[PDB]
């Protein structure tokens, strides 16, 4: 994962009982991001029609 | 029995596609009145002629 | 003795009975034999008996019917 | 007015055994073939499993042959293959039956523990089976010649029978000569007999099977079930549709394993008949009836043979007994679960911004819930032509959907439901609001109710489609509506961790700051004060207030002062409503205060305003904490300077003993104890060093030199405002933690020295891993035992509910403070409130009455009557109240999320149950398994006995085994004395009088004792005050109503003792008898009246006897309820909760008791 | 995940995702007594009958829904009306009496 | 939106009884055969009933009184055609 800066204080009741308050530079620099890999079918069958 | 030993089995999973959706059901009551003011629409004849 | 499931008691009321011998089987045989043949003869001594399968091979002719499904044949 | 004929609403349902003509009844034809489907053309053949003429066409409206495919016939026969053309369902729909050659025993009458075909003709089950499986020869109606009726014969014997007699003598065997059996039986005569011999003869091993015998059979007989249907002459076959043959991808084909089982009866069956044809001989007929015995057997239900199993699979096959029984334990779908549309879920986040009344919803999620209200509401106003482009529209996600979207939401209300739901707050509605994002927005205010934290639960959302359901929803599931936990009038909405660190932050003085010893004109200037950073948020200040008070009548009183307080309270002070007091916010204010602040002003001003300040008090919370810059650093820790000190020289200590062990001066054990005491003082210790360090040790100057208050130290904060953290916790963090335990218990005489500030090596770690992995199994496991035993408790409640208005008794318990040991372990005033008074009570003078009659105390109430010495008050209790088949409101109290009076037509066996069962994870003989004991009643391991009967008592005989006790009262006679063993060591004074319910000995006592000889009363006391000892020693808020209706739930059965109308020793109803002794003592006979004793059944027991027989097919085991009660014919006439939530049909309790109720009394009347 | 109304069980109607289009959500034993204990006899009779097991009510609901109309008219489950027919299957004759 | 019923509850005592006479008040409005007695907020019909409640002016009784009027409203305008079936006889 990544490390990075964190201040511990109550903010305004939203880091609630675990919540976690992350500022907008973290999503912005793409750091926290991840990339998904899917695999989908396509079956060709056949049918008594 | 499919995977996790529980009450799910097989058959559970079986999915009924020869019903139908209720978002089509709502359509085929809907057409009914579409096609009941347009044939309004006509002359009383055609209107006869065309239901018939 | 009754250890239910039926295999089992099958298998035991069944093992009770003893293997025939060679000439038991014969005597069997002969007493079927007998049984039988006199079955057939108490047929051939009914006037109806003769008269029906004379009905009978009157409508084969007549074709009403076919010969298989009066006789087997003959003891030809 | 003729009644009717057709489809109706129907009331009750019966169950019974079939007939052979009924099961043909149902039968639309008879299976001829073991074969499905043709293996090209995958139509039915004709007369099998599967077909279309017996059961249904293929598809829709269509001829199987293919000759009528049209819409308009319909009612028409084919005249190819009779098939009538009409929906698909109907081949779901219509069954089918067999009609078996030899006769064959339904396996359910044959082996069900107590075997109905056995017991019926009281005849053994061994025999019976030994004599359907041709092993031996039985007899029937054996007139008068040797034998005996049910006498059992064998080959041999039966052959010299015969010989001596012909005729006047019958024999059969197999199912054939059960049938035979059943069908010569006679009930009536042998209830005639019976009822002479019960009369004649004088014993109790006689007498007591005899009548248990003749009520069964007279029950039988009035059900109208005929023995002979115990046999099975006919099979009926279950719908195709119900047992699918249904295709699969690849072109292969899945099927359920009824077909597999009622192919091989048809299989076998046929065979039979084929056999017979032929004439074959005895043996194989006979090999061939047996075998067909064993396929019927396995497809009822199987595993109680063979346990047959399916083609090319191992696994057993499911016969129709696993069916209908379910799975995990007793399960019936009704009860696991239902899968429900209209619904959704998904991970939660906070949403401080929200009223507590609204939540957060994701816009994609509302907008595929409201989907179908989107489709209508968008064609309404006329945006879509028709529903499939309003789908279109929607599919697209035009921006014009979005504001019909915020239309359908805006007084629409949804359900949100957590996991492990245990208590009805699990479930609340809230008011939607259209959020951006994947996630669930959850006001923080109810986060207590749901017990969800935030670190990943996730929650669901149900839409409460009807507009019942959403005025349901809005009039009582709201979360405004309950603000008040239903075990106790206490608020659940108390605020929760950060926000209390707010308010403890906020109003709180340090001894020197900006401002100090000013005054100001009010708390608006005070706030001015602060925000400019002229004044610090706490200082000592006078300042000038008004506050009001409602005192006068119906009226708030205004009066104005000047106020010793600090600037934060004086700022906070703005948010407090109207007639509370300034005291109120005076002080430090902790969780609790914070938490009785709100009560007061629930208590005080009513619900609307109450909801108003809790919010803000939650948005304040929240601002002044994040302003406050709360903080823990590594050395907000603080370890005691003494704390190296205290270790070496309890550590001098142990040296000490171990010197003198060496010495022999102290044995191994004594030491060991020795050594164990010493450590322990040693934590403690410590524990008290660190505590009034971290606690008191800021020293701060005040104009002088110096002076010392309460710390600033956040963690000390956080810990005392009740925010988080505790003493326990902040001791492990600080000072050394404890001693710990290895897996056997012995506690280890090296505790851990360091602590989680300070570093753990590696064996102290290795040691705290045990009493981790004990507490993570210990709580995981305490959860299941939670449900198991809320499961049981909803299982005996359940159907109690408010049903008459007031009974009308002055009945009713003695309220008294508990008063444990020393002080007051609880109050009067708590035991007293939100009831009710059996009678009107007195001052120290009389002829003045504080409290009339019945009526409701509530907090003025209470406080006038503590205003008053009185120390007593009779209240009325559920236990207590006359009313038969429920409870009075009036006898119930007030409590329920609102203040007012419980009302007509509430569950309350349910919510007892669930209230019960909530706290019972917070739970640690004693314990939560006693809890347990103490709703099952068990007796003891080694009980007391108390004294049988008053008066003076002596020791009678001598030793064998037990040394008996003549008991002598003073008038009456003395034949009792009870056989006490005497090696059990004896309290009871050989030459004292001892009161009945004294003790003989020692230990805990069996409540069936405290009941029978102590009283009603005396035993509800018992359960009520142990369960309570073991709750409140845990810190659980529990009222004694809860509990005391599962008391009542517990002796809802007693056992007669005189007679005049039913049976001697029957236990039953005491709702029953009560109302048949009330009805007796007039009219009818003169005053024939029976006497009866309470019973007390435990909760699993109390739990099996239920009148509606679809309940008990519930949560008992499925197979023998359905046949015991359809032996009987029984009628279950629904009336309950359970029941009528399998059947699908409106709950006869809270909004549906309008309905239930305008029924109910339309039946068995005009 | 979100559902409205999708596929559904052909052995007993029921919901259930066939499209990867979720089933709904499970409403447990312990969920209906947190509806007992309110007094919502409705909405529970809706949870477990027209939003769920009735074939019919599900669409009969669905239509009014969307011609604006908020009702039920539910009939019954089609669990407990298989669990009829698994009886009558047996030699036990279960029957619904009077009007 | 009605945040909170306590005041409806004021009005009927039961509570259940308050969910189930707001509900039959409510489908008055919903499919249309009335109009509200009070000014529309863009309250739905579920609140609206709910604030006919709290003013008093909606309960079971004059709601059973209203329809049982309106039975007769209708007796009054088929009075001339159900009497014409004397053809009965
Ligand atoms: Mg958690
Ligand atoms: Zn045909
Ligand atoms: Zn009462």
């Amino acid at each position: 994962g990544q490390n990075m800066r964190v201040a511990f204080m109550p903010w305004n009741g939203y880091n609630f009982e675990d919540s976690i308050l992350v500022s907008e530079r973290v999503v912005q620099e793409d750091r926290f991001t991840t990339i998904h890999i899917q695999e989908l079918a396509c079956v060709s069958r056949d049918t008594k029609l | 029995p499919i995977g996790d030993d529980e009450d799910s089995h097989l058959g559970d999973f079986i999915e009924d596609t020869t019903l139908e959706l209720p978002l089509d059901s709502a359509t085929t009551e809907s057409l009914r009145a579409a096609t009941h003011d347009v044939l309004a629409g006509l002359t009383a004849r055609e209107a006869k002629v065309l239901r018939m | 003795g009754r250890t239910t499931d039926p295999v089992r008691m099958y298998m035991r009321e069944m093992g009770t009975v003893e293997l025939l011998t060679r000439e038991g089987e014969i005597d069997i045989a002969k007493r079927i034999e007998d049984g039988i043949n006199q079955v057939q003869c108490s047929v051939a001594e009914y006037p109806e008996a003769i008269t029906y399968l004379l009905e009978q091979y009157d409508r084969v002719e007549a074709e009403e019917a076919r010969l298989s499904d009066l006789i087997t044949g003959f003891v030809d | 007015l003729k009644a009717q004929t057709k489809t109706e609403e129907f009331d009750a349902i019966k169950i019974a055994l079939a007939s052979p003509d009924m099961i043909r009844s149902w039968s639309f034809g008879e299976v001829k073939k073991p074969e499905t489907i043709n293996y090209r053309t995958f139509k039915p053949e004709r007369d099998g499993l599967f077909c279309a003429r017996i059961f249904g066409p293929v598809k829709d409206y269509e001829c199987l042959c293919g000759k009528y495919k049209r819409l308009k016939h319909r009612g028409v026969i084919c005249e190819k293959c009779g098939v009538e053309v009409t929906q698909t369902k109907v081949r779901r729909e219509r069954m089918g039956h067999i009609e078996l050659a030899s006769p064959t025993a339904h396996i359910w009458f044959l082996k069900s523990l107590p075997s109905r075909i056995g017991l019926l003709l009281d005849m053994p089950l061994r025999d019976i089976e030994r004599v359907l499986y041709f092993e031996s020869y039985v007899v029937i109606e054996g007139g008068m010649t040797n034998l005996e009726r049910q006498q059992i014969l064998t080959e041999e014997q039966y052959l010299d029978a015969l010989e001596e007699f012909g005729d006047e003598f019958d024999a059969k065997m197999g199912a054939e000569a059960i049938q035979a059996l059943l069908k010569s039986m006679d009930l009536e005569q042998e209830c005639e007999q019976l009822r002479e011999e019960l009369n004649e003869t004088n014993s109790e091993t006689k007498r007591k099977k005899l009548t248990k015998r003749i009520k069964l059979l007279e029950a039988f007989v009035q059900s109208g079930n005929k023995p002979e249907w115990m046999i099975l002459t006919v099979l009926p076959v279950l719908p195709p549709d119900l047992r699918p043959l249904v295709p699969l991808d690849g072109g292969r084909f899945a099927t359920s394993d009824l077909n597999d089982l009622y192919r091989r009866v048809i299989n076998r069956n046929n065979r039979l008949k084929r056999l017979l044809d032929l004439a074959a001989p005895d043996i194989i007929v006979r090999n061939e009836k047996r075998m067909l015995q064993e396929a019927v057997d396995a497809l009822l239900d199987n595993g109680r043979r063979g346990r047959a199993i399916t083609g090319s699979n191992k696994r057993p096959l499911k016969s129709l007994a696993d069916m209908i029984k379910g799975k995990q334990g007793r399960f019936r779908q009704n009860l696991l679960g239902k899968r429900v549309d209209y619904s959704g879920r998904s991970v939660i986040t906070v949403g401080p911004y929200l009223r507590l009344h609204q939540c957060g919803l994701p816009k994609k999620m509302a907008l595929e819930l409201f989907k179908p209200f989107i489709y209508g509401k968008l064609e309404l106003r006329g945006l879509a032509t028709t529903i499939k482009a309003a789908k279109k529209m929607v599919e697209r996600e035009e921006a014009v959907v979005w504001d019909i979207l915020d239309e359908v939401i805006r007084e629409h209300p949804v359900l949100l439901n957590r996991a492990p739901t245990l208590h009805r707050l699990g479930i609340q509605a809230f008011e939607p609001v259209l959020i951006e994002g994947k996630a669930i927005q959850l006001h923080p205010l109810v986060c207590a109710a749901y017990n969800a934290d935030f670190d990943g639960d996730q929650m669901a959302v149900h839409v409460p489609l009807t507009l019942e359901a959403q005025l349901e929803a809005r009039a009582l599931m709201m979360s405004t509506n309950n603000i008040l936990s239903p075990a106790n009038g206490e608020p659940i909405i108390v605020p929760s961790q950060d926000v209390v660190l707010g308010l403890y932050y906020m109003t709180r003085d340090c001894v020197n700051a900006k401002g100090e010893g000013m005054v100001l004109t009010g708390p608006k200037e005070a706030e001015r004060l602060y925000r400019s950073g002229l004044a610090s948020l706490h200082a000592r200040v006078k300042v000038r207030i008004t506050e009001y008070e409602k005192d006068a009548n119906g009226e708030l009183v205004a009066k104005t002062s000047l106020k010793d307080t600090t600037v934060g309270r004086a700022i906070l002070w703005m948010i407090v409503p109207k007639g509370l007091p300034y005291s109120i916010v005076n002080q430090a204010l902790g969780k609790k205060a914070i938490s009785k602040m709100l009560n007061t002003c629930y208590r005080i001003l009513g619900l609307k305003p109450t909801v108003i300040f809790a919010d803000q008090i939650m948005y304040t919370g929240f601002a002044y904490a994040a302003r406050s810059g709360a903080s823990v650093g590594i050395d907000d820790m603080v370890i005691p300077e003494k704390k190296h000190e205290i270790i070496s020289e309890a550590e001098a200590e142990v040296a000490e003993i171990q010197e003198q062990f060496q010495s022999g001066l102290v044995t191994a054990g004594e030491r060991y104890n020795k050594v164990i005491d010493i450590w322990a003082a040693a934590n403690d210790r410590v524990s008290k060093a660190m505590m009034d360090n971290l606690q008191t040790e800021t020293v701060i100057n005040r104009d002088g030199q110096e002076e010392k208050q309460v710390s600033f130290n956040s963690i000390y904060m956080m810990a005392d405002s009740g925010a988080r953290g505790s003493a326990a916790q902040i001791r492990q963090l600080a000072g050394m933690r404890g001693l710990m335990a290895k897996p056997d218990g012995s506690i280890i005489e090296t505790p851990i020295t360091a602590n989680f500030r300070e570093g753990l090596n590696v064996l102290q770690y290795f040691i705290s891993t045990h009493g981790a992995r004990k507490g993570l199994a210990d709580t995981a496991l305490k959860t299941a035992n939670s449900g198991y035993l809320t499961r049981r408790l909803v299982d005996v409640a359940q159907d109690l509910v408010v049903t008459e208005d007031d009974c009308g008794t002055h009945e009713g318990i003695m309220m008294t403070p508990v008063i444990e040991g020393g002080d007051v372990k609880e109050p009067l005033r708590d035991r007293v409130l939100g009831r009710v008074t059996a009678e009107d009570v007195l001052k120290p003078g009389t002829a003045d009455i504080l409290v009339p009659r019945n009526t409701l105390l509530h907090e003025q109430w209470c406080d006038l009557l503590e205003e008053n010495s009185v120390d007593a008050v009779k209240v009325r209790s559920v236990v207590s109240c006359d009313t038969d088949f429920g409870v009075c409101a009036h006898c119930y109290g007030r409590d329920l999320a609102r203040g007012h009076i419980i009302n007509k037509g509430e569950a309350i066996g349910v919510i007892a149950a669930q209230s019960i069962g909530e706290p019972g994870t917070q739970l640690t003989t004693g314990g939560l398994p006693r809890v347990a004991d103490l709703f099952e009643a068990r007796r003891p391991k080694e009980p007391a006995i108390l004294a049988e009967i008053s008066g003076i008592v002596s020791f009678g005989k001598e030793t064998k085994g037990k040394r008996r006790l003549v008991i002598t009262p003073v008038d009456g006679s003395d034949p009792y004395e009870e056989m006490i063993p005497k090696w059990r060591q004896l309290n009871v004074f050989e030459g004292e009088r001892v009161e009945r319910g004294d003790v003989i000995s020692d230990g805990p006592e069996a409540p069936h004792d405290i009941l029978r000889l102590r009283g009603v009363h005396a035993v509800t006391r018992y359960i009520v005050n142990e369960v309570q000892d073991v709750y409140r020693l845990q810190g659980v808020k529990i009222n004694d109503k809860h509990i005391e209706v599962i008391v009542r739930q517990m002796l809802r059965k007693a056992t007669i003792v005189n007679a005049g109308s039913s049976d001697f020793l029957e236990g039953e109803q005491v709702e029953y008898s009560r109302v048949k002794i009330a009805n007796r003592e007039l009219e009818a006979n003169g005053k024939v009246g029976a006497t009866y004793s309470r019973d007390l059944l435990g909760i699993t027991k109390a739990s099996l006897a239920t009148e509606s027989f679809i309940s008990a097919a519930s949560f008992q085991e499925t197979t023998r309820v359905l046949t015991e009660a359809a032996v009987a014919g029984k009628r279950d006439e629904l009336r309950g909760l359970k029941e009528n939530v399998i059947v699908g049909r409106l709950i006869p309790a809270g909004t549906g008791y309008a309905y239930h109720q305008d029924r109910m009394r339309r039946r068995a009347a005009g | 995940h979100a559902r409205s109304t999708g596929s559904y069980s052909l052995v007993t109607q029921q919901p259930l995702g066939g499209k990867a289009q979720f089933g709904g959500q499970r409403f447990g034993e312990m969920e209906v007594w947190a509806l007992e204990a309110y007094g919502a006899a409705y909405t529970l009779q809706e949870m477990l009958t027209v939003k769920s097991d009735d074939v019919n009510g599900r669409t009969k609901m669905y239509k009014n829904i969307v011609d604006g109309n908020h009702q039920m008219e539910p009939g019954m489950p089609e669990s407990f009306n298989v669990l009829l027919k698994e009886i009558r299957s047996l030699g036990i004759n279960i029957e619904l009496e009077d009007e | 939106a009605r945040v909170t019923v306590q005041d409806a509850v004021e009005k009927i005592g039961n509570r259940f009884d308050l969910v189930l006479v707001a509900a039959r008040r409510a489908r008055q409005m919903q499919v249309g055969g009335k109009d509200p007695l009070v000014p529309e907020e863009n309250d739905k019909t579920t609140v609206i009933a709910l604030r006919e409640i709290e003013e008093g002016l909606i309960n079971n009784q004059i709601l059973d009184v209203r329809e049982r009027q309106e039975q007769q409203e209708q007796e009054a305008a088929e009075l001339q055609a159900v009497t014409a079936i004397a053809e009965g006889r």
